[PDB]
């Protein structure tokens, strides 16, 4: 058993993480207090659920988490929510004020003053670890803590723990809920001075995710509760292959491996199904084919773009639910003669294949139904691609004119470190185009 | 907890500043008194920003009082409100300014500003984390311009790393007939070009117009100009005293709305406009947006068909349904992208508040940073130069120790002001 | 008002669709990088379909279809004929063709397979390639493609043409097909055909205005003697095959054009439809076509970004405004076109 | 088509299935980097400062 820990960074990172737990919780039947009556080595264990909490004599399952927001607001209803006795204050860290939407102040400006202790509580918690493997951090794109502060974070978790994974949930920025005109700025800059040290990363597109709130779940206009109730049914079902028994993904070295074959063509694309109003009246429970076909439908991705247009260099497919293999191998003998499905030339066309029996667990009052058996693929197509396309036009856009850069500067960051960030964009764009594209 | 220091000049200053504490004191629940007497915890959750908590759970503005003669503070102190504020926080001198900027900024000004940053000081002193300061005041007369673009300079002196913030009131000959305000605007923007990173541009000029035109007020009084300024200022000030998640600070919202520093001055808008008589049809979604857009519903006196929006932040209080803003919000945008630079990207943000104004259902409050905003710098200074050109009144400023030079160099950088405005108008 | 962007200036048929829109007063045209449009109609290179669907409050729609090229590129139409089942290699309506490449994938070797069983059956032996030259002689190719430096066809050239009388001429078809957001295939019921003006020579094969019936190749070299621009139109080729062979056109040539759409496109329909996605396209093509003597529809060729014949403009633009665009937008307050659809139970 | 890597356990099961086979910045350099930063922010905050001064 060896063991992962969480870091939550800013707003989103925060609100998601809270989300993730609660569900991890449900799954493993824990309680608000931690109690788990199901647990009978008391006050330890290598469990699979081990990998992501702890225990005391008391008999309390604590989170392998770390919370960090520049201002307390978020943090504060963490402290004082139905979860407050999950975790002990060292693992909630605030400060007094933000990073203001600003990768520069985040990174330099508040990042300089906060770094040395949150590293110290992060290695309060990694001595509580007999092998850690290591981390998995949940941060936005486009705000400034998480963006300016995350990516510091991240260039010295790389050099306190050199040999350790780090996987990334980030939030990719959309108009229909972003707080600032300045987030595509933040995201490239934090992409460019992230992109080294991530092992592999889970973007979520919050447009995505928003319009499938709409269209499946029939929320008027969704909240970042709807959004990240949705977010942490797709981490878990991530997740799940470290937090119970099973043989594939077992550890966050295999994400890499059977994900990622070219290090900076780290971002694998999450396709979710089924997702079903929990108020509809009548729902007819859908079958194996049905869910692994909507796997390639763009509408149920985090990200939107289209598979069909470049090449695929893995696939994973993680049920949960009532599934067998034959009935898979059915699903995806039917699918590969409708459907355009392109690999590399240097690479297997075939899937991974994960399934736990136990069906998804829902938060009583959600708004998603419970339902017989679920899917989510990860696949790396070059296609995701398209979002970098659009996040650099915008870039490109403001930056020609210089609009806004004088907060940058303002912080210390100097003028030059955007076109530099913009020139890793702009060869990332171009790896992709390579791998994934002939004539 | 993130603190506000709100700092009142001058006859201007002082009113509109009352009335402004007025207005929210009773959004927050808070009586002349200091006590609280409300009916939900919206109001408290982030009362810090604007009020100080005092034994006997008492709430104190965080506001400081300044003028250069005593008329208008009286009226305040013995006015409705009045006892709410700090008495020690009066700072005011016997002279007065006779709408000099240069005794305001250079003279009598100079002899008071000391003992209004002692008290600016103490305020500071005891806030968690102050995030910057507001002041209220006129450009056209001399202690809320000349003196309260001192204190702004000398503030930025003691505390240059936090935001500062002005609702400043420019002057128009519809609302006054002293001959030398054009002066002491003048000299008052150019310290605003330098030294704010948000100003709110309230024109006597629209707010006497929108009296007279829409509201059909033949004699418009300032009690009328004043609640056209205090619905704005209760407007724009909303996302930084309720919950929320958009411009819910000083630094977030500047950094929102200023692509560049010199850029920073504000057209504001209100939807509906009333007078001080009852509104009694609730305004629909609809209808808030396309009047908090509309011309005549600026409190800037600018076309904004002439320019270009650069940013816009759009707030809107009430019970209604979000889907219903989001839809409108992005039929105003599609409609008319083309008044919107192209250059910044969903360059439009929108904020929505559960808790509506006293006496509405509905509202909704406009703050755009347009480039047609030059208009109204142009205005001033075709109003300067037509007594500059023959150093008329130049004497009352002589006097207090000014050269020429001064206002050549005033002059100057406001019409680079307006240039650059036309630069990125035309990008 | 709707809102549209152009990028591609110079489109014959798309600025006369701009035209049009603009004239019902309900459409609004944008600068090009404006990107609160309703409508692009994008340009022809490295269309940015990436950025599409991504608008909030705007329905959006291009007149390309991503994928598309795989048609309307003749390496890719080649490839994409002989690998997709339902086309297949037995395939009755497209010339037997190779992939060959200059050796600065290739199926070089394969190409001479056929051609000394030609030269192993003496019977004819005639191929084209693709600047673009016919010749019996095989390396006198070759050692052509190698010295132009694209990638490039060789097709069997068909030395057996249907040809118009008066004068022993040859002609290509051309049809415009309009497909739709929702998959609609549809044909204009205009077509017409390119004609040569010079007598068809199968002994002589350098002197090229007689075997290519390109608007242009024919021009820049006895053009508008049978009829204006060397266009002949349906009506009088109708005319023509009735008098001259006793058929009509519907029933000799028109099926099988019918049937070589459909076919084609069909084909493609799950790598291109916009039927589940965030943005919708539709697209005009061109579709080119031989006949031979033996009134045997052959493809020639599909493009991408067709033009169209001076004559017809006023009518297809029109027909495209109709139902590719105003079905998406609609307005307040006799088709040129038929459909094709076709669904045989078996 | 070809299945393999068959693992079965009481959770669940896991394999593979196959259609088609083939055809560092140090702590100083970082501690620098910060450090860069406020320097240049102290000495914008400086000429201001002795802009207001004048
Ligand atoms: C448009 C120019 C201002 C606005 C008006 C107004 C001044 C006012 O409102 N005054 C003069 C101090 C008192 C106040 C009003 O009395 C009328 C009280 C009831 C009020 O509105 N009081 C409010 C609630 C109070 O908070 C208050 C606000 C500011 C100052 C003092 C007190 O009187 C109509 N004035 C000068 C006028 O209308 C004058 N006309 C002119 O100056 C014309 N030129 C010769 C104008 C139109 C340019 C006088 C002939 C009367
Ligand atoms: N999905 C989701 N997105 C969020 C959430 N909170 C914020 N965001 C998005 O994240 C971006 C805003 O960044 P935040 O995470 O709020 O920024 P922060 O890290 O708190 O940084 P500062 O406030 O600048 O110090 C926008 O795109 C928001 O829509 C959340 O709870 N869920
Ligand atoms: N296999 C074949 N047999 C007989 N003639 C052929 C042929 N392939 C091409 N041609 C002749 O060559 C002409 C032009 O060739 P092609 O259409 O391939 O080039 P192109 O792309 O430059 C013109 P367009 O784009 O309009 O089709 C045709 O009209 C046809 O007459
Ligand atoms: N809107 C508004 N304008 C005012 C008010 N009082 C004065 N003014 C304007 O302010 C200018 C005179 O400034 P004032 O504040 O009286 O001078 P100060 O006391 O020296 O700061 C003129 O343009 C007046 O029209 C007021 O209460 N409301
Ligand atoms: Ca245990
Ligand atoms: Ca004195
Ligand atoms: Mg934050
Ligand atoms: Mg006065």
């Amino acid at each position: 058993m060896r063991e992962c820990i969480s870091i939550h960074v800013g707003q989103a990172g925060v609100q998601i993480g809270n989300a993730c737990w609660e569900l991890y919780c449900l799954e493993h039947g824990i309680q608000p207090d931690g109690q788990m009556p199901s647990d009978k080595t008391i006050g330890g264990g290598d469990d699979s659920f081990n990998t992501f909490f702890s225990e005391t004599g008391a008999g309390k399952h604590v989170p392998r988490a770390v919370f960090v927001d520049l201002e307390p607001t978020v943090i504060d209803e963490v402290r004082t929510g139905t979860y407050r006795q999950l975790f002990h204050p060292e693992q909630l860290i605030t400060g007094k004020e933000d990073a203001a939407n600003n990768y520069a102040r985040g990174h330099y400006t508040i990042g300089k003053e906060i770094i040395d202790l949150v590293l110290d509580r992060i290695r309060k918690l990694a001595d509580q670890c007999t092998g850690l493997q290591g981390f998995l951090v949940f941060h936005s794109f486009g705000g400034g803590t998480g963006s300016g502060f995350t990516s510091l974070l991240m260039e010295r978790l790389s050099v306190d723990y050199g040999k350790k994974s780090k996987l990334e949930f980030s939030i990719y920025p959309a108009p229909q809920v972003s707080t600032a005109v300045v987030e595509p700025y933040n995201s490239i800059l934090t992409t460019h001075t992230t992109l080294e040290h991530s092992d592999c990363a889970f973007m979520v597109d919050n447009e995505a995710i928003y319009d499938i709130c709409r269209r499946n779940l029939d929320i008027e206009r969704p909240t970042y509760t709807n959004l990240n109730r949705l977010i942490s049914q797709i981490v878990s079902s991530i997740t799940a292959s470290l937090r119970f028994d099973g043989a594939l993904n077992v550890d966050l070295t295999e994400f890499q491996t059977n994900l990622v074959p070219y290090p900076r063509i780290h971002f694998p694309l999450a396709t979710y199904a089924p997702v079903i109003s929990a108020e509809k009246a009548y729902h007819e429970q859908l079958s194996v084919a049905e869910i692994t076909n909507a796997c390639f439908e763009p509408a149920n991705q985090m990200v939107k773009c289209d598979p069909r247009h470049g090449k695929y260099m893995a696939c994973c497919l993680l049920y949960r639910g009532d599934v067998v293999p034959k009935d898979v191998n059915a699903a995806i003998a039917t699918i590969k003669t409708k459907r355009s499905i392109q690999f590399v030339d240097w690479c297997p066309t075939g899937f991974k294949v994960g399934i736990n029996y136990q069906p998804p667990t829902v938060v009583p009052g959600g708004d998603l139904a419970k339902v017989q058996r679920a899917v989510c693929m990860l696949s790396n197509t070059t296609a995701i691609a398209e979002a970098w396309a659009r996040l650099d036009h915008k870039f490109d856009l403001m930056y020609a004119k210089r609009a806004f850069v004088h907060w940058y500067v303002g912080e210390g960051m100097e003028e030059g470190e955007f076109s530099e960030a913009r020139e890793d964009m702009a060869a990332l764009e171009k790896d992709y185009e390579e791998v994934g594209v002939d004539s | 907890m993130r603190e506000i220091v709100h700092i009142q000049a001058g006859q201007c200053g002082n009113q509109i500043g009352a009335k402004f504490w007025e207005v929210i004191s009773d959004e927050h629940g808070i009586d002349p008194t200091g006590s609280y007497h409300g009916d939900s915890d919206l109001q408290l959750e982030r009362i810090n920003v604007y009020y100080n908590e005092a034994a006997g759970n008492k709430y104190v503005p965080r506001a400081i009082l300044v003028d250069l003669e005593p008329g208008t503070m009286d009226s305040v102190r013995s006015g409705p409100f009045g006892q709410i504020f700090r008495p020690d926080n009066f700072v005011f001198g016997q002279s007065g300014a006779g709408n000099n900027w240069a005794k305001g900024h250079y003279t009598e000004g100079a002899e008071l500003v000391d003992s209004v940053l002692d008290v600016v000081r103490k305020e500071s002193e005891s806030c968690d984390c102050l995030q910057g300061f507001q002041l209220t005041h006129s450009l056209g007369g001399g202690t809320g311009s000349g003196m309260g673009t001192l204190l702004i300079s000398k503030i930025r002196e003691e505390y240059p790393d936090r935001i500062m913030n002005t609702f400043s009131v420019v002057p128009s000959p519809k609302v006054s007939d002293t001959v030398v305000e054009p002066y002491n605007a003048t000299l008052s923007v150019h310290q605003l070009v330098e030294n704010t990173d948000e100003t709110y541009c309230i024109d006597n000029e629209a707010l006497y117009d929108i009296c007279f035109r829409t509201l059909k007020l033949t004699t418009p009084t300032y009690g009328d100009l004043n609640h056209l300024v205090s619905a704005t200022m209760s407007g724009v000030t909303t996302c930084l005293r309720f919950p929320g998640q958009l411009n819910a600070d000083l630094r977030k919202l500047a950094v929102n709305m200023v692509p560049f520093p010199r850029l920073h001055f504000f057209m504001p808008g209100f939807a509906p406009l009333t007078s001080r008589s009852q509104q009694y049809r609730a305004l629909t979604v609809p209808e808030l947006t396309q009047q908090m857009f509309d011309a005549k519903n600026m409190m800037a006196a600018c076309d904004p068909r002439h320019g270009r929006y650069l940013t816009v932040a759009a707030v809107f209080r009430g019970r209604m349904s979000m889907k219903e803003v989001d839809e409108q919000m992005l039929n105003v945008q599609n409609k008319n992208s083309s008044y919107f630079v192209e250059w910044i990207p969903n360059n439009v943000k929108t904020a929505v508040c559960d808790i509506p104004p006293r006496g509405l259902k509905m509202s909704a409050t406009f703050i755009g940073n347009s480039t047609a905003i030059q208009e109204l710098f142009k205005r001033i200074s075709e109003q300067f130069t037509a007594m500059f050109r023959r150093k008329a009144f130049l004497h009352w400023y002589t006097g207090e120790g000014m050269d020429e030079m001064e206002f050549t160099e005033a002059e100057s950088n406001m019409n680079d002001l307006v240039s650059e405005y036309q630069q990125y108008q035309d990008a | 008002m709707y809102t549209f962007v152009v990028r591609d200036e110079n489109s014959s048929v798309y600025a006369e669709v701009s035209r049009l829109l603009l004239a019902t007063g309900q459409w609004k045209r944008l600068r090009k990088d404006n990107p609160r449009f309703n409508l692009m109609l994008g340009e022809r290179n490295r269309l940015p379909f990436g950025r599409l669907g991504h608008e909030p409050g705007l329905v959006q729609l291009v007149n390309y279809y991503r994928g598309a090229d795989k048609l309307c590129r003749k390496a890719s139409l080649v490839k994409l004929i002989k690998t997709s089942p339902e086309l297949s290699e037995s395939c009755t309506w497209f010339p037997e063709s190779y992939v060959i490449y200059p050796t600065n994938t290739d199926e070089r070797e394969v190409f001479l397979a056929a051609y000394n069983r030609r030269r192993e059956g003496r019977e004819g032996n005639v191929w084209i390639a693709k600047g673009i030259l016919i010749s019996s002689e095989a390396s006198e190719l070759l050692d052509f493609i190698d010295e132009q430096g694209q990638v490039h066809v060789i097709q069997k050239y068909l030395e057996k043409p249907l040809l118009l009388e008066p004068g022993h001429r040859k002609f290509d078809i051309r049809s415009w097909v309009l497909v739709d957001h929702l998959y609609n295939i549809y044909l204009y019921r205009e077509g017409v055909l390119r004609t040569s003006s010079e007598p068809y020579n199968s002994a002589n094969f350098q002197d090229k205005t007689c075997h290519l019936t390109n608007h242009c190749i024919q021009k820049e070299y006895n053009y508008g003697r049978y009829e204006e621009g060397n266009e002949m139109f349906f009506e009088e080729f109708n005319q023509y095959l009735m008098d001259a062979l006793n058929t009509t056109l519907e029933n000799s040539i028109l099926l099988q054009i019918k049937h070589i759409i459909r076919s084609c496109l069909m084909c493609i329909e799950p790598a291109i439809s916009t039927k589940h996605l965030h943005y919708q396209s539709f697209q005009l093509f061109g579709f080119d076509f031989m006949v031979d003597e033996e009134l045997k529809v052959w493809l020639i060729e599909v493009n991408g970004a067709p033009a169209c014949a001076q004559k017809l403009y006023a009518e297809l633009c029109q027909g495209i405004v109709d139902v590719a665009i105003s079905s998406v937008f609609p307005l307040a307050d006799t088709s040129i076109f038929i459909k094709l659809h076709h669904h045989h139970h078996h | 088509m070809e299945v393999i890597e068959l693992n079965k356990c009481t959770s669940g099961q896991s394999f593979e299935v196959i259609l088609k086979p083939p055809s560092d910045p140090s702590l100083e350099e970082i501690q620098k980097k910060l450090e860069a930063a406020e320097e240049r922010r102290k000495y914008q905050e400086a000429e201001l400062l002795k802009h207001l001064a004048e």
